[PDB]
């Protein structure tokens, strides 16, 4: 094996506490894991974590009006050794 | 920041029960902060609405006061209105308003 | 293998390219490198990084008169992961 | 921060030879900003010194001026005093008194 993205669901209400998010219920997160090498190429040694973090569009409400936004950096999309 | 179910007027078909749910799929973040979550139950001679919204208890809602406003649950209370059986509460934690309880809790 | 304190020997001058260090001449800095587990137990799996960092004693001149001091945190200790 | 090599005056064995090692172990980080490296070659009819320091170059040392002090070389350049052979470089660049240079560099 080697340093990758996993797949990782996450639920507003149940994970993250978030009761006002209308859509979607949750959505993969991701996150990084996986072995890296001893030394570096360009302390601790290499680590898995996230490289490209991607945004999610969501809907929720005001008062009765809906709002479609988006929440940048919720969306694990590359991980790099580091 | 307040949450409450915030589906306006609906159809329901809560009647003879101790409690129900609001069935409202809407959960909103009230736009100001001094507002509470309020349901209505009423019921006239041809059906049943529940009616949910967030509003500042210092104004009236249908001509009432809401009394009760501090409470974490919405318990309902009866109004008098004629020619239908009108039911409101108001309570303020995140989605109170989404159960109703007639008469108190046991 | 787990996660753990490595060995590593620093020369001032060659590695780090000091060459107003009196005494030592290096020093073991260590680092920190080995398997952690997937989830946690209170993004990306743990890492292995340093947790107890010590200082280091060292000798150097300012004009004719030497000067003993010492840097903090050039010594990892301990490990951890997370 | 310019460093020097500032052991002060030792006995030395530099002689009859293009260029020298100063064998001076203490590099230090000059206590003035402005000073540049020295080194002072003497030879009188009992033995040789050789003199590292760190010294400002508008500030005459041995009574002499520092006129190379911009270079990065130390090269040694003799001064005239009687009873002995006395030669005197300055230089700037990182211990640059550790290797003295007679006569120019190839």
């Amino acid at each position: 094996e080697n340093c990758c993205v996993r797949p990782l669901y996450i639920d507003f209400r149940q994970d993250l506490g978030w009761k006002w998010v209308h859509e979607p219920k949750g959505y993969y997160a991701n996150f990084c894991s996986g072995p890296c090498p001893y030394l570096r190429s360009a302390s601790a040694s290499p680590c898995c974590v996230p490289q490209d973090l991607e945004p999610l569009t969501i809907l929720y409400y005001v008062g009765r009006t809906p709002k479609v936004e988006q929440l940048s950096n919720m969306v694990v999309k590359s991980c790099k050794c580091s | 920041p307040q949450l409450c179910k915030f589906c306006d007027v609906r159809f329901s078909t809560c009647d003879n029960q101790k409690s129900c749910m609001s069935n409202c799929s809407i959960t909103s973040i009230c736009e100001k902060p001094q507002e509470v979550c309020v349901a209505v139950w009423r019921k006239n001679d041809e059906n049943i609405t529940l009616e949910t919204v967030c509003h500042d208890p210092k104004l009236p809602y249908h001509d009432f006061i809401l009394e009760d406003a501090a409470s974490p649950k919405c318990i309902m209370k009866e109004k008098k209105k004629p020619g239908e059986t009108f039911f409101m509460c108001s309570c303020s934690s995140d989605e109170c308003n989404d159960n109703i309880i007639f008469s108190e809790e046991y």
